[PDB]
């Protein structure tokens, strides 16, 4: 038997999925760049949705159904997830020193001068400024969510987080549209390359906080979450907060000192 | 006149082991003393030491390129 | 340049070679008595027959052991930074000399007035003249006056190079679109031979540079014939 | 604090309205300028390796709008 | 707006239900917190259940030590700390 | 249930010696001689 | 019933058992190559031609003993194995990101054996510079392979960091504290803390340098504005903690195995121990600049970076100094473990005194990039990180396999690494005197003889994990189980038995703090 | 529905979680490791293919 | 750590077996690879 409250895993296949997934990606890249075949790259993303739907499916069912989440579960669960968004935070790190590396000395080539000759930044107090609004709102609003969650009422939880999703959305395509219609390209020098490597990292970042709260609300829809073993609705508000906290950064560092 | 030049003294503004912003500066002083000159219309070749110093510093190669960017019109430097 | 059977360093020629040789001296004594330390207690220590395997007093040595070696470390450091800030004073320099590394050769400027520059390349190990040394001679020798501070600017056109002389004790780093200084000077005539230390592609080993270091009045007279 | 409707007076109160006076500040401030004249900088359009999707030389979010090419613009 | 949002006094089930049920009344079965009822003499020792003929004790058996002693704890009367003597006896019964 | 003792925590049999002398000897072996049939692929292609 | 065992595994120590077999093939791959490198230096010539090929090789044979062998073997082998079982744990506390992640190297480890065969081959070192590595240089897919082969390996460190920093932190028995666990658990939190402190900076790093390669930015070249030296920065920024991710989990294999083997129930101030390896980890994130001492930096800078450097040197010697206090007066068992564990503290005290002369910026001005560095670092990680190895698998065979290996091979087969390494390693300390530089295929004649013997030294290397082999082979040759052992109260691995069945800890530890 | 779905998840059965719905997740973990399979291989072919020149 | 008697002990015959079994099953074809360089050379 067991006695210990510590949740004991059944044999399971996506971690083995999973990573031969992410070698069918390296490989994707590797074959769309040079060889140029975008088959193996697309079994490869097939293959990661297709793995980490089972994967969070199943622990959806060990988790909400057959409850083996006891109180140290969800304490290491809330310890890893903490991790992961410090790793992140790191990464975007070495991007963001990438950037005050490059626009702390200008060089002799660019001209001496940040912004460089013959680019036209973006003005910050036009839309940009809505972007940060958008993220903002979408954080206060989650926050509302958040206590509707712990105080015990659902329409106004459904409301709250239905909002939050939408601005997420807009707030996606809002900096889709804003790549369009920019003056300025990836190979438009050093200020094209950290800018368009830091908005494209953090867009992706974006967009999965939006798939990650789309999933979360149809477990709120299936009455998944209880009034408080809601981990999962805890974790989606710490990773927006974290994607709102890296676009403020953002637009404090590259949007509107230096432009 | 600090002509007789010899080779380049030891700037005390840039005193570390980059010596690229002082040729990139040198040689665009020597252009702004050309321009400035150019505007008053006085001597021009009071500041030809400007020239030489930036002859000492940076390559053949820079110089060359930098001439060729100046003659099309593709020049970063505020001249 | 470096003999059959060596142990230390190159022989100095710069004042900067011979302040860090000694600096070497003083350190790796430094080194031997520590390592002799450790070792002789290790070897002492294990051989014995008495036995303590009982509870300890837990910090009744750990003050010493933590103010002998900052003792030690700043023993070293304090010459080190003396000898560290004595490569980058004011120099007032007499020549100037700018070093461009291409894809495998290397190439030499001297434009302070009559612009002259040449490219050296390596002597083949089939193309030798008698007497010669083996991957490390040249076509065209680099050549410096005497006793004098001569200023040099170190770049590459392509890659990440490294002019480096061990016997002048220069060693700097050649990067694309950056201009690094070194100063030179020497003591005694003669040639000197150093080689690219980066990695620079897949024929690293085959850039050498000699030195040909000349009194002034040879020097001119070189200046004026090799242009 | 720990409250739940204050929160939701909060949002529609701050959030909300807020982002829609930003949009209409941004719908009064919709304003495109013209196109700059073309000068062709050698540190911007950088061609070392051919693009991986179409053609090779548009990227990927390239209108022929605003966006220019090495060899000048498109008509 | 009401309720609508489950309890988990119904909705949680399993493992989690079990040790929240045993834990409303004060009892650890599945062992969460540091336990009880301590005292070293051979009349009154330290109490230890289990649901085997054996169990792992550890002894932190004086303040402000390192290195746990860990011993196994078999049936029948009480056994002892190895350095120290502190009294275990083994109670296995519970689940 | 998986096998539980000395030499069945292992993923391959060791109750003959022989046969898990040729398999630790392939097995090794292999990963002593991938890097110089990789250098002899070098030198043939260049 | 063998794919659920082991390919669906969901148990620390068949992910051990794994990490352990991929370790050992790929520590054979990297010996294959280190004699392929002496085996072009052993006498002057060509053997294979131009320098491109022996930079395949260099740099294959560093990211294979770096990225296959030691963190693989080290870190997840001996931390699946035992960290769960000094703590007390039924198990991992991400049992399915364990997996994965050891499922995540072979993949890795195929992306560098193909970056190897694609037609230019990645030959830049494990330094991966730029423009050296960009698409003109190097145009190929070769660079771009081992890049995905550096991201898969740091997404399998990552993964395992934060799996074992959950599994330190919350899966004690509930009155321990932090400061009563074994001192290899500690080691295993911190390098933990320093992998996913600082494997994004480098996964930040290559992916601009990828995107350098293939979508025309411009962060590293300086045509377009860039900088190499941001690029060194960032690398080395990651690469230092790299190396004390290298050197910590041994800190805690020797700590344990001379404890053990030297009769003593603690090592000699444990807290000593504990502050030190805080104090190692936390000070490696800012000395990370004393491998860029001949790039062009400031003076100031460098006399902070050499400064710091012998700040990072005071507490590896309080923890050395406290092993050599823990062998005080004890019951000196000279098990082969204690024989490796002794080499261990010597060869490693020399290889952190040669690391304490190129401390000093001057004389790594004399110094960079030649031999001495190159003496330095494999007195380090090819000596130190290897014997704590050695000594980790020597002592704990009988936990792992069940059976006891025979001591008088062991020992014979230590006196036979420790002659051939010693001979490898010291004429390069006089090569780097000398004066002959790094990544070089041939060299001039005055730097012949020293190179002759370093060469020869390798092959006796090279027979000592020859019979180490047979060494395993023996003991499967044998099949003599244990009666029992020693000091098994003070030591919770090993009290379960030998090999411990696949449910351990079912009913878990009982300890009390009231 | 929660509960009942709760109710079913209790094993009585001796099978893991991801083959324990029944038929659909059963087929499509089938048509997951099959078609990783098949991309495993075709890695290998195209980098086995990409190693040769031409 | 004391040990059981070995239940399949090993002559010094199939020890000597063993090692030279290694030896030769590592040699063959590093010694057949460098045996000849120069082939590989375009001879
Ligand atoms: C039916 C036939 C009989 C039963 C199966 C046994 C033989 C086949 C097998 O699946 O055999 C089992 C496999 C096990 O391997 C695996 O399960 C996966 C290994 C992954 C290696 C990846 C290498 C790189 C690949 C990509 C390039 O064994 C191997 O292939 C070779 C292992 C040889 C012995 C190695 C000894 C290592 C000693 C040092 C560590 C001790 C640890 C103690 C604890
Ligand atoms: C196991 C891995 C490992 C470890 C532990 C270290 C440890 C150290 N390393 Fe090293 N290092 C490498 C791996 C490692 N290194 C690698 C792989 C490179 C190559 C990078 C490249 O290719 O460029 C490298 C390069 C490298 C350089 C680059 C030189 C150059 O090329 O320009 C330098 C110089 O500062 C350096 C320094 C040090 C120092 C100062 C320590 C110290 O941490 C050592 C610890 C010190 C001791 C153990 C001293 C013992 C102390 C006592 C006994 C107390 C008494 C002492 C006194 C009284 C003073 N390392
Ligand atoms: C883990 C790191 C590691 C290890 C062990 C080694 C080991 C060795 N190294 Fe390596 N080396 C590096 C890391 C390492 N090296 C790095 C990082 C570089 C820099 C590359 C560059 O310049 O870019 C380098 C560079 C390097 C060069 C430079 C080539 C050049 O630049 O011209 C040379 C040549 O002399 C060399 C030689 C050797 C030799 C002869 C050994 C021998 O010690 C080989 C013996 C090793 C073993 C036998 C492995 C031990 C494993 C076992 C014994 C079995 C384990 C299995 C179980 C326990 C089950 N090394
Ligand atoms: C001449 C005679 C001998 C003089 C001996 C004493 C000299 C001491 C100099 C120490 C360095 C001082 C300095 O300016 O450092 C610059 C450095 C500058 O570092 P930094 O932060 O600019 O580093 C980034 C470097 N770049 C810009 C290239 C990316 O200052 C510091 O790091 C902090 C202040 C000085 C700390 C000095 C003590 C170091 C040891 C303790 C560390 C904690
Ligand atoms: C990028 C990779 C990393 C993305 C972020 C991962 C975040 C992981 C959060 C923690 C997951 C976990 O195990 O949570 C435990 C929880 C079980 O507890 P819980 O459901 O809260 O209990 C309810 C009880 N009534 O279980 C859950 O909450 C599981 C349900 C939530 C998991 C959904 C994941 C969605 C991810 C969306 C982005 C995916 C990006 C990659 C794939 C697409 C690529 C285009
Ligand atoms: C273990 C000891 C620590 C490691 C030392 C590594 C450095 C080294 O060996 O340097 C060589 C050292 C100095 O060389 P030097 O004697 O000056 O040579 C010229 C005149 N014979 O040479 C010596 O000290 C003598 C030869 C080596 C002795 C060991
Ligand atoms: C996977 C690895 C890849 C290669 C495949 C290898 C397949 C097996 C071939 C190698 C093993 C083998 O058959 O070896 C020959 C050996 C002959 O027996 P022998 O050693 O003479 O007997 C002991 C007395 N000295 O045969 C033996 O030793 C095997 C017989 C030993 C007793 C077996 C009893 C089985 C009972 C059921
Ligand atoms: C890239 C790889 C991402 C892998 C991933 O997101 O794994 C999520 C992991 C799965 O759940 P896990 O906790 O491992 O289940 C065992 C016991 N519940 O979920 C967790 O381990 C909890 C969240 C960790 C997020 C790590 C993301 C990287
Ligand atoms: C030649 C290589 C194979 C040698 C085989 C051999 O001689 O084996 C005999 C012996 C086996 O070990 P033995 O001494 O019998 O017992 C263990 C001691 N505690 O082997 C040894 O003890 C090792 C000595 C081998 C000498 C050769
Ligand atoms: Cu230039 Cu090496
Ligand atoms: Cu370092
Ligand atoms: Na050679
Ligand atoms: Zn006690």
């Amino acid at each position: 038997h067991q006695t210990h409250a510590y949740h004991m895993v059944n044999p399971s296949p996506w971690p083995l999925t999973g990573a031969f997934s992410a070698l069918l990606l390296t490989s994707g890249l590797v074959m769309w760049f040079h060889y140029n075949s975008i088959t193996l790259l697309t079994l490869g993303l097939l293959t990661n949705i297709l793995t980490m739907y089972q994967w969070w499916r199943d622990v959806i069912r060990e988790g909400t159904y057959q409850g083996h989440h006891t109180p140290i579960v969800q304490k290491g669960l809330r310890y890893g997830m903490i991790l992961f968004i410090v790793s992140e935070v790191f990464f975007f790190a070495g991007f963001f020193w990438a950037f005050y590396h490059s626009s702390l000395v200008p060089t002799h080539d660019l001209g001496g001068c940040w912004p460089p000759t013959g680019i036209s930044p973006l003005n910050p107090l036009e839309v940009p400024l809505l972007n940060t609004s958008v993220l903002l709102a979408s954080g206060v609003s989650i926050t509302w969510a958040h206590h509707s969650l712990m105080e015990g009422k659902r329409n106004h939880m459904n409301q709250a987080l239905l909002i939050t999703i939408m601005l997420g959305l807009y707030f996606t395509i809002l900096q889709a549209s804003e790549y369009f219609e920019t003056s300025f390209s990836i190979s438009d020098g050093i200020y094209g390359s950290t800018f368009f490597m830091a908005t494209g990292f953090h867009g992706l970042h974006v967009i999965i906080g939006s798939t990650f709260l789309i999933v979360c609300l149809l477990r709120q829809l299936k009455f998944h979450f209880t009034s408080k073993h809601h981990f999962g609705f805890e974790a989606a508000a710490w990773y927006w907060h974290f994607v709102d906290v890296v676009w403020l950064f953002l637009y404090v560092s590259i949007y509107w000192w230096g432009s | 006149k600090i002509k007789n030049y010899k080779t380049a003294p030891f700037d005390s503004r840039f005193p570390n082991q980059n010596q690229t912003k002082n040729c990139w500066q040198n040689y665009l002083d020597f252009h702004r003393c050309e321009k400035a000159m150019t505007a008053k219309g006085g001597d021009v070749s009071v500041c030809e030491w400007y020239r030489r110093v930036y002859k000492s510093l940076c390559p053949v190669s820079w110089v060359s390129a930098w001439d060729d960017r100046i003659a099309e019109g593709t020049f970063p430097g505020k001249i | 340049m470096a003999y059959p059977f060596q142990l230390g360093l190159q022989d100095a020629t710069s004042p900067i070679m011979e302040e860090l040789m000694n600096f070497h001296d003083h350190t790796l004594m430094i080194v031997f008595l520590i390592s002799s330390l450790v070792l002789y207690i290790i070897s002492l220590m294990l051989t014995t027959k008495l036995t303590h395997t009982s509870t300890m007093d837990a910090q009744e040595v750990e003050t010493i052991w933590t103010i002998l070696p900052a003792v030690i470390l700043i023993m070293i450091a304090l010459p080190s930074l003396r000898i560290l800030y004595m490569m980058d004073e004011i120099n007032n320099p007499v020549l100037t000399v700018k070093t461009m590394g291409h894809q495998w050769y290397w190439s030499y400027e001297y434009t302070d007035y009559e612009d002259l520059c040449f490219d050296s390349y390596m002597i083949p190990t089939n193309d030798l003249k008698p007497g010669e040394l083996r991957l490390l001679e040249v076509d065209n020798r680099v050549v410096l006056p005497m006793e004098l501070p001569i200023r040099m600017l170190i770049s590459s056109e392509d890659v990440l190079h490294s002019w480096a002389v061990p016997s002048l004790g220069l060693k700097t780093d050649a990067i694309p679109g950056r201009l690094n200084q070194a100063t030179v000077t020497s003591n005694r005539p003669g040639l000197f031979y150093g080689q690219c230390s980066e990695i620079c592609g897949s024929n690293h080993s085959f850039m050498p540079i000699v030195l040909e270091m000349v009194p002034l009045k040879y020097f001119e007279n070189w200046s004026a014939s090799m242009i | 604090g720990a409250g739940a409707n204050t929160w939701r007076l909060l949002t529609f109160v701050l959030a909300l309205p807020g982002v829609a006076l930003c949009s209409l500040n941004c719908w009064m401030h919709a304003g495109h300028h013209e196109r700059p004249e073309f000068i062709p900088y050698h540190h911007l359009r950088i061609r070392t390796k051919p693009f991986a999707w179409g053609d090779g030389n548009h990227t990927l979010f390239h209108n022929p709008h605003v966006n220019p090419l090495p060899t000048g613009y498109e008509h | 707006s009401g309720g609508g949002v489950p309890t988990d006094e119904e909705q949680a089930t399993g493992l989690e239900r079990e040790i929240m049920i045993a834990a409303q009344k004060g009892l650890d079965p599945y062992n969460m917190l540091p336990p009880k009822a301590a005292s070293g003499t051979k009349e009154d020792p330290n109490l230890v259940p289990s649901i085997s003929n054996k169990r792992i004790v550890g002894c932190i058996c004086e303040e402000d030590n390192c290195t746990v002693i860990w011993f196994w704890l078999h049936k029948g009367e009480s056994q002892r700390c190895p350095n120290c003597g502190t009294h275990y006896k083994l109670v296995p019964h519970q689940m | 249930h998986y096998e539980e003792g000395p030499g069945k925590n292992l993923p391959f049999s060791v109750e003959n010696k022989w046969r898990l002398l040729a398999m630790m000897t392939v097995y090794f072996g292999s990963g002593f001689a991938a890097p110089f049939f990789i250098v002899r692929h070098q030198l043939l292609k260049k | 019933m063998f794919i659920n065992r082991w390919l669906f595994s969901t148990n620390h120590k068949d992910i051990g058992t794994l990490y352990l077999l991929f370790g050992a093939w790929a520590g054979m791959v990297g010996t294959a190559l280190s004699i392929l490198i002496r085996a072009e230096l052993g006498q002057p010539g060509a053997l294979l031609g131009d320098d491109q090929i022996y930079n395949v090789i260099v740099t294959a044979h560093a990211f294979v003993m770096i990225f296959f062998m030691v963190m693989p073997m080290m870190i997840g082998g001996f931390g699946n194995w035992l960290v769960p079982l000094m703590i007390g744990a039924p198990d991992m506390a991400f049992p399915r990101m364990n997996n994965m992640s050891f499922w995540l190297l072979p993949p890795s480890f195929l992306l560098l054996l193909a970056s190897s065969m694609v037609e230019a081959g990645a030959g830049t070192g494990w330094t991966v510079y730029p423009p050296l590595a960009g698409n003109l240089a190097h145009a190929g897919a070769s660079v771009d392979l081992t890049i995905f082969s550096l991201h898969l390996a740091g997404v399998s460190s990552i993964l395992g960091a934060i799996n074992f920093i959950t599994t330190i932190i919350n899966m004690k028995p509930p009155a321990m504290t932090q400061y009563q666990t074994p001192l290899f658990v500690w080691s295993v939190l911190i390098t933990a803390v320093l992998l996913l402190l600082s494997l994004p900076v480098l996964a930040a790093g290559i992916t601009m340098l990828l995107t350098d390669r293939n979508l025309n930015t411009t962060f590293f070249d300086p045509a377009g504005g860039g900088d190499p030296i941001l690029y060194q920065h960032l690398f080395w920024f990651f690469g230092h903690p790299e190396v004390y991710i290298l050197i910590l989990p041994g800190f805690g294999i020797i700590s344990h195995v001379v404890t053990y083997y030297s009769g003593k129930k603690e090592p000699f101030g444990y807290m000593g121990m504990v502050w030190a390896m805080m104090s190692i980890g936390f000070l490696g994130f800012i000395v990370w600049a004393h491998h860029m001492f001949t790039v062009g930096l400031d003076v100031d800078t460098r006399a902070y970076f050499t400064s710091a450097t012998m700040i990072i040197a005071i507490p590896t010697g309080v923890k050395v100094f406290s092993w050599l206090a823990t062998l005080h007066g004890g019951n000196i068992k000279w098990s082969p473990a204690m024989l490796w564990a002794l080499g261990f503290i010597f060869l490693f005290t020399v290889g952190g005194l040669t690391g304490i002369v190129l401390s000093n910026s001057s004389l790594d001005i004399v110094l960079h990039d030649t031999y001495y560095v190159v003496a330095h670092f494999h007195y380090v990680l090819s000596m130190g990180a290897v014997f704590a190895i050695m000594a980790g698998f020597v002592h704990w065979f009988p936990l792992f396999s069940g059976f006891t290996l025979d001591d008088t091979w062991a020992k014979a087969h230590f006196a036979i690494m420790f002659v051939g390494v010693n001979m490898t390693f010291f004429p390069q300390h006089f090569l780097g005197l000398s004066g002959m530089p790094r990544r070089y295929s041939d060299y001039p004649d005055a730097y012949t003889t020293w190179n002759t013997v370093s060469s020869m030294g390798s092959f006796i290397s090279l027979t000592a994990v020859l019979i180490m082999i047979f060494m395993i082979w023996e003991a499967f040759a044998s099949k003599r189980e244990v009666m029992s052992v020693s000091y098994a109260s003070t030591n919770l691995e090993w009290l379960h038995g030998c090999p411990p069945p696949y449910h351990t800890f079912e009913e878990p530890t009982y300890v009390k703090v009231k | 529905k929660v509960p009942e779905l709760q109710k079913f998840f209790q094993k009585a059965d001796g099978v893991p979680i991801h083959l324990k719905r029944g038929l659909p997740d059963q087929m499509l973990y089938r048509t997951t490791m099959a078609l990783t399979l098949g991309g495993t291989i075709y890695c290998l072919i195209a980098l086995y293919m990409a190693s040769q020149p031409r | 750590v004391s040990a059981k008697p070995a239940k399949t002990p090993t002559s010094a015959v199939e020890q000597a077996v063993g090692i030279s079994a290694i030896v030769v099953g590592f040699m063959v074809p590093a010694g057949w690879v460098l045996a000849h360089l120069e082939s590989y050379k375009k001879s």
